[PDB]
């Protein structure tokens, strides 16, 4: 009960790189995210532009080239 | 699709293409959570909203104005409502190449549908926006004595991008009777005829759905048949 931020902010961070790969995963991590009422925000934001779609372009992306493109 | 029209009419194609052959609840309190978070209601200073709360608010799936009838939210879309209009001047002045430019122009078209999410308690801010945004191209396009000439203003700004709110508008089928309701398809229909300005038939050429029949194809074919010969080879 006390490794929960740390660990759904590392569960955030591996699920930005995953674009719609991650999408098969959602059912199996929402019965232990509603079993124990765990609410992230920026996990909801991933998985509602993951369940939802946001664009086109920008969902099954390399992150190396997110990470080149934003720190130029 | 780099552009967001293409993306548009693809996403368009492979959702009727998935319907044609065939999640958590958040009651009250998550909600309350996210917009308390969103600080859109907090300070009415544009540019400091944080937008992906606002598109994970508007892209939920449960949350659509006609089973959560509490006063913050109508206070979240009478601001967001406010700040799309284009008499407001707030996003029809945000130049091109700007830092978050494509994000404001998902959220108002993910905006502009949840407020057709809602089909019996959408009216009052779903018609002020299309009657806002039919008074703006009418004073655009060149139907008013005080300029007919505002090129300059949307060919640099995010004030094209309002064809693309009609476009999301025409997808739905709830969505082209609101669109009749107001003189829309009549002012396209107008729009169609002039010779001065060939961007605005680039515009409304690739914006509108032309899955069903309706008055959709009639645009195209009076584009088609009778209008400038570079936007009738381009259409
Ligand atoms: N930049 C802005 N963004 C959003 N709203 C603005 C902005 N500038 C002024 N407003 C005003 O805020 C109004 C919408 O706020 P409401 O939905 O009435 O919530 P409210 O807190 O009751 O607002 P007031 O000012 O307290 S009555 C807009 O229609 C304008 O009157």
């Amino acid at each position: 009960p006390e490794l929960r931020s740390t660990a759904m902010d590392t569960l955030s961070s591996l699920v930005f790189q995953l674009g719609k790969k991650y999408q098969i995963f959602i059912p199996m991590v929402n019965k232990v995210l509603v079993r124990h009422r765990i609410n992230h925000q920026r996990y909801d934001v991933l998985i509602c532009r993951i369940v939802k779609g946001y664009t086109l372009a920008d969902e099954e992306e390399d992150p190396l080239i997110y990470q080149h493109r934003m720190l130029r | 699709p780099y552009s967001l029209h293409l993306d548009h009419i693809i996403q368009k194609a492979i959702a009727t293409h998935q319907k044609r052959d065939q999640i958590l609840k958040d009651t009250e309190e998550a909600l309350l959570i996210n917009l308390r978070d969103s600080q859109v209601l907090q300070h009415k200073e544009n540019l400091e909203w944080n937008w992906n709360l606002i598109g994970t608010i508007l892209k939920w799936p449960n949350v659509n104005l006609r089973n959560y009838k509490d006063e913050q939210l109508h206070r979240f879309v009478r601001r967001l409502l406010y700040f799309y209009k284009p008499s407001s001047k707030l996003y029809a002045n945000l130049d091109l190449d700007f830092a978050k430019a494509k994000q404001l122009t998902v959220v108002g078209c993910q905006f502009t549908e949840f407020l057709l999410e809602s089909e019996e308690d959408g009216q009052g801010y779903l018609e002020d926006l299309v009657k806002d945004i039919v008074q703006w191209l009418n004073a655009s396009s060149g139907m008013k004595p005080e300029r007919s000439l505002q090129n300059n203003g949307l060919l640099t700004t995010l004030s094209q991008h309002y064809f693309l709110f009609i476009g999301t508008l025409s997808c739905h089928p709830h969505g082209v009777k609101m669109l009749e309701k107001c003189s829309v398809f009549q002012c396209l229909l107008n729009l169609c005829s002039l010779k001065n300005q060939d961007h605005l038939l680039k515009l409304t050429v690739s914006s509108l759905d032309y899955s069903r029949d309706g008055l959709a194809r009639v645009i195209l074919s009076k584009i088609l048949t009778a209008a400038t010969d570079a936007c009738r080879l381009y259409a």
